[PDB]
């Protein structure tokens, strides 16, 4: 309650810590809870002995497809979040018609307990933001909540952060909360922890992290930026921990589509030796590493398929210091790899680092950074008076 | 080709030890499952900059213990080189006789 951070625990535990941290959201001064429905909660007979008032359906997707062997298990197993439902009168269903299988979902047990819709690109919803307009740091929202017509001005961009606070104002329809208490409550976040957490230290370059342990969210944020066009763009690109070699390849892929110039650097490489980790980085898609062989002074300057811009370090502190100190006026700044991890591992290393502290400082430093930066655009960097 | 010509007489084919080189995507991503990069942990893919007194690179397989030149592509050299043995008759004296046309100077 209040700000106050119980430790988080593993991914989940069994329902005895479950019910003893219930007790104390019961006896704490809380009256409420914001359960995350995970497939190891809801798999391991959890949700019997739970009684849910309000069920939300926010986006789909096809991932953890080992565990969910067929599409008819994805689609059933989540859909036992609103098959619990069973008071058609205090209990109210939150449902996305913009994804394909929304009456699918509804249809799994009581379908009386009333159906309230978010959508931006289906407009034949209930609540709709009739005007949608996103910047690199201004978001405009024009929504038509069932209460009325309502402006959202804010820096959080996101085109699924739009459709997150759409579900966040469903939600409050549902238990009749008044529009302005809604936007109280949206605006009450400024940067969720660790996730899209823009920063905005007297800057035009855009600080922004994401979770990032899988390729597809790489993927995801690099469309984002694209609908949201800035002038130059860099991606910092962490590592991989253990041996799944297979997603680099096509990460690297969609960055330097993407990236004009990219960035890597060595995040989460617990397994083996960073230098090997950086080589299998590119292992599937169409550029081989032996050219990082025989640079000579003569590679420096190459530009990869795309005619974009090669990259490479290991020093986590100098990548991201100089991956701030590159941008120069209005243009993308990507230094994500991780998100809210707090520290730094290389094979069996464990002290404290934090991103979004090293980007702020970083930020506070382009002042001395101003006294010098000739030779920008590639490789190297940060040394003047050589020529 | 004299050489393969040769073996093909009565040698057995050419070793593969012998067979070893470094649109599509050169960076394949099928190769990658037959040669260690993939889900045996034993990645025995090269990698690069290992230092010691050893060879980052293949050079046939191991020996041959200088360094292996670099012929440019199967393109110019030993072209332009023999070419100069040409070069060395004119710009050479004494092996030239000639006749007599311009004394010392038409060749």
């Amino acid at each position: 309650h209040g700000d106050n951070k119980l430790d988080f625990p593993e991914a989940n535990p069994d329902a005895v810590l479950v019910q003893k941290l219930m007790a104390k959201m019961l006896h704490n001064g809380t009256e409420a809870v914001v359960m995350e429905a995970s497939s190891n909660e809801l798999t391991h007979t959890r949700c019997e002995e739970i009684d849910f008032d309000i069920a939300v359906f926010t986006n789909l997707s096809r991932d953890n497809s080992h565990f969910q062997g067929n599409e008819e298990e994805f689609r059933v197993a989540q859909a036992k979040l609103f098959s619990r439902m069973v008071d058609p009168d205090r209990h109210r269903k939150i449902v996305n018609v913009d994804d394909p299988n929304a009456p699918f979902f509804i249809a799994q047990g009581n379908p009386n307990v009333p159906v309230l819709t978010f959508a931006l690109e289906n407009k034949d919803a209930d609540v709709h933001p009739l005007k949608f307009e996103l910047s690199l740091f201004e978001t405009t929202v024009l929504v038509n909540t069932p209460q009325g017509i309502l402006e959202i001005s804010s820096g959080l961009l996101g085109r699924h952060n739009i459709y997150n606070i759409l579900a966040a104002v469903t939600v409050g329809i549902a238990v009749g909360a008044p529009l302005e208490d809604i936007v109280r409550g949206i605006e009450e976040v400024d940067a969720v922890p660790g996730r899209c957490e823009v920063i905005d230290e007297e800057q035009a370059f855009g600080v922004i992290v994401d979770h990032a342990r899988t390729p597809d969210a790489l993927s995801r944020l690099l469309d984002s930026v694209r609908e949201l066009q800035p002038r130059r763009i860099i991606t910092v690109i962490g590592s991989c921990g253990e041996k799944e070699r297979g997603k680099r390849p096509m990460l690297a892929k969609v960055a330097t589509d993407k990236s004009d110039v990219t960035m890597l650097t060595s995040d989460n490489q617990g397994s083996e030796d960073p230098l090997d980790i950086l080589d299998d980085m590119l292992a599937g898609i169409g550029w081989t590493m032996q050219d990082y062989l025989k640079h000579g002074e003569n590679d420096y300057y190459p530009p990869l398929p795309n005619g974009h811009r090669l990259f490479l370090h290991d020093i986590r502190r100098v990548a991201v210091r100089c991956a701030v100190a590159m941008g120069e006026e209005g243009d993308m700044v990507v230094v994500a790899g991780k998100g809210h991890e707090a520290y730094q591992v290389d094979g069996d290393k464990k002290e404290f680092f934090d991103d979004r502290e090293e980007c702020r400082e970083a930020l506070q430093y382009v002042d001395e950074l101003h006294q010098a930066g000739i030779d920008t655009s590639e490789f190297p960097w940060r040394l003047p008076e050589s020529h | 080709l004299d050489a393969l010509e040769t073996m093909a007489k009565d040698n057995q084919p050419i070793p593969p030890r012998a067979m070893i080189l470094s649109g599509y995507e050169v960076d394949y991503m099928a190769r990658y499952i037959s040669e260690g990069g993939l889900t045996g942990e034993r990645k025995r893919w090269v990698p690069r900059r290992g230092k010691t007194p050893l060879d980052p690179d293949v050079e046939g397989f191991i020996y041959s213990n200088p360094v292996e030149t670099s012929f440019k592509q199967r393109c110019l050299e030993e072209w332009k080189i023999r070419h100069r043995k040409l070069l060395r008759h004119l710009r050479n004296e004494g092996p030239a006789v000639l006749g007599a046309n311009a004394s010392e100077s038409d060749y």
